[PDB]
RNA sequence: GUCUUGGAGGUAGAGCACUGAUUGGACUAGGGGCCCCUACCGGGUUACCGAAUUCAGUCAAACUCCGAAUGCCAAUGACUU
RNA sequence: UUUGUUUGGUGGCGAUAGCGAAGAGGUCACACCCGUUCCCAUACCGAACACGGAAGUUAAGCUCUUCAGCGCCGAUGGUAGUCGGGGGUUUCCCCCUGUGAGAGUAGGACGCCGCCAAGCAAG
């Protein structure tokens, strides 16, 4: 937990230093993050496998919540209110824990330490991540079979321009083309 | 010599039983038009100061008039009698005479417009935010320069406007937040 | 980038949905309540001319009990309106929930104002 | 019957705010074709189709942000019958 | 006790109340804000909803002051049309006593009108 502790303790008085806001309710702190599976089957034609859902589970505080489609895909045939992937969110210390041991493991269980430069963004605060990767914790070893399990992790802020981002990613340690 | 300017007769009554100046009603809230000239040919023969109460009221009238006529002096009612808890309580009409004499000795406003040397930086930097400590030593500080409370915004400004000597009142702030870890 | 909305815009619109249905007249005025951060406010109020029959709240002078937000004191202040009412000629009265949830402090209230007298 | 007053309704006319139709400019990634060379880059063009978008300009029985004259329904008064 | 005034609540009038921009303000009040032990709650989450608390803050919401940039309202006059009466070379046009738009324009306008409570002031 004491991750935030210290993140308040240095970040504060620092973006606060570096950029002069005139009241302290300004400074952008990370708020919530959500992680959207988004595959169900990834063809939905599979239509039996849903092993994404307790990974999410085990690999996340609580367990996800299942979505559906909406509309008729042109890419797909059968896609009228079927489930399609799973999503999970959280903000309190659930949040910063799992960020914690992502930061730990997850940032060395990559396969090179760039991850990626601050090109992926939304302007006013915001960071996608690339999830077609496999192994996030060793927790999936041989109980996974090495199928294809990829993700779409967000995590926002209450900023405003990217380099808002960029400071905020940067202060706590993010790979990125440094 | 001065006019001084209070709320209503209580006051009045007060402020007259500690030192010899004429007085001014401001009837509440409600401040006149004429008032307000009858204010500027005060303070350009004679000078005012005004003395209020560190409340809501008393601070709002106080500060719009302020922003009303420059250059008219000030006084704030020192940290005893400020306080509900001494006296009968915050009014003007529940200090002691001998009060009001320090709160003229406090008068201040004598300068108004100035480029200073008071830094909003340096100023979180001595815990002005967050902690409790920054509206407990805003408060303790105010009284100690006896300036009254504002919040840390406000109060860095009207700092950063009122000509005061920097590391002399830094000392103070030493002297200050060593009263609070008591001394 | 995210924006959070004023909590208070949605409650004035389920209050306008929920007056939607009801009004209160000179003979069933309709009970109005209002939660704060601090505090809570009573109202009763018919429709028909805009007027105010009795009020009460934490921030009267009496009810020296100092917890407001608390359950109790939404009792308090809900037998103290309700005798209000009754010493001016109030018998029975339909009650709004304002648009909250008919739950702890605001059913409390309800409750003991029920209890005290009016009919409802 | 007339005078006075109050109503409901989308025609004539008008208009482009919606739905269709439509002219001439601006502007276009997406280039379509020419090519430089395009094996592939990147570039003049794209004769862009240049999609929108925008600037002006015309239409509508099954278009309407507007909208009469008449006619229709009542009233309480009056004058006639 | 009445009166004045500010704020919070709660109503009525067609947005002339709207958007947009620029500013000033919070120790009262309103708010953000701080936690989840039980009330209660999330298809996941104290996000929201509930319950307790008051560390900080006007940053946002909220209140006040400016702007006619966008939206809104809107004449007078003049034309189109048309009831009734006439005349023509009749898929239409002309005249006469009356009615009289749309568009466009002058312009108006960044609100008025109540009740209650609290704060201060005066009586
Ligand atoms: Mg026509
Ligand atoms: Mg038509
Ligand atoms: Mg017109």
């Amino acid at each position: 937990n004491r991750l935030k502790e210290k993140y308040n303790k240095e970040i504060a008085p620092a973006l606060m230093t570096k950029f002069n806001y005139d009241s302290v309710m300004q400074v952008p702190k990370i708020e919530k993050i959500v992680i959207n599976m988004g595959v169900g089957d990834a063809v939905q034609n599979a239509k039996a496998i849903d092993s994404a859902v307790e990974e999410l589970t085990f690999i996340a505080g609580q367990k996800p919540v299942v979505t559906r489609a909406k509309k008729s895909i042109a890419g797909f045939r059968l896609r009228e209110g079927m489930p399609i992937g799973a999503k999970v969110t959280l903000r309190g210390e659930r949040m910063y824990d799992f960020l914690d041991k992502l930061i730990s493991v997850s940032l060395p269980r990559v396969r090179d330490f760039r991850g990626v430069s601050k090109k992926s963004f939304d302007g006013r605060g915001n960071y996608t991540l690339g999830i077609k990767e496999q192994l996030i914790f060793p927790e999936i070893d041989y109980d996974k079979v090495t199928k294809v399990r990829g993700m779409d992790i967000v995590i926002v802020t209450t900023a405003n321009t990217d380099e808002e981002a960029r400071e905020l990613l940067t202060q706590v340690g993010m790979p990125f083309q440094k | 010599k001065e006019v001084i300017v209070v709320e209503g007769k209580d006051d009045t009554a007060a402020i007259r039983r500690a030192v010899d100046a004429d007085t001014i009603e401001t009837n509440g809230a409600a401040v006149g038009a004429e008032v307000i000239e009858r204010i500027k040919l005060a303070k350009e023969r004679r000078g005012v100061i005004i003395f209020t109460d560190p409340a809501f009221p008393g601070e709002k009238i106080r500060r719009t008039i302020a922003e009303q006529v420059p250059g008219c002096k000030h006084a704030f009612l020192p940290r005893e009698a400020a306080k509900a808890r001494s006296g009968k309580g915050i009014g003007v009409e529940h200090a002691s005479p001998d009060d009001i004499r320090q709160a003229l000795a406090n008068v201040y406003e004598e300068t108004a417009d100035w480029e200073e040397e008071i830094t909003f930086a340096e100023l979180i930097e001595a815990g002005l935010v967050g902690g409790e400590m920054a509206r407990r030593r805003r408060q303790r500080l105010g009284e100690e320069l006896k300036i009254g409370y504002a919040n840390g915004r406000q109060f860095h400004k009207r700092l950063k406007v009122f000509r005061i000597s920097r590391d002399a009142f830094y000392a103070a702030l030493a002297q200050v937040m060593r009263e609070e870890a008591g001394d | 980038m995210i924006t959070k909305t004023s909590k208070n815009a949605a409650r004035l619109k389920r209050h306008a949905r929920v007056r939607a249905k009801l009004s209160g007249t000179a003979e069933r005025p309709r009970l109005n309540v209002f939660r704060s951060n601090k505090h809570i406010y009573a109202q009763i109020i018919d429709d028909v001319n805009g007027v105010t029959l009795a009020s009460a709240s934490t921030l009267d002078k009496d009810l020296n009990v100092e917890s407001t937000g608390d359950t109790s004191a939404a009792t308090k202040v809900g037998e103290l309106v309700a005798k209000r009412a009754a010493e001016k000629g109030i018998s029975d009265v339909v009650f709004d929930r304002g648009g909250y949830l008919y739950h702890g402090r605001v059913k409390a209230l309800a409750d003991a104002a029920r209890e005290a007298g009016l009919k409802f």
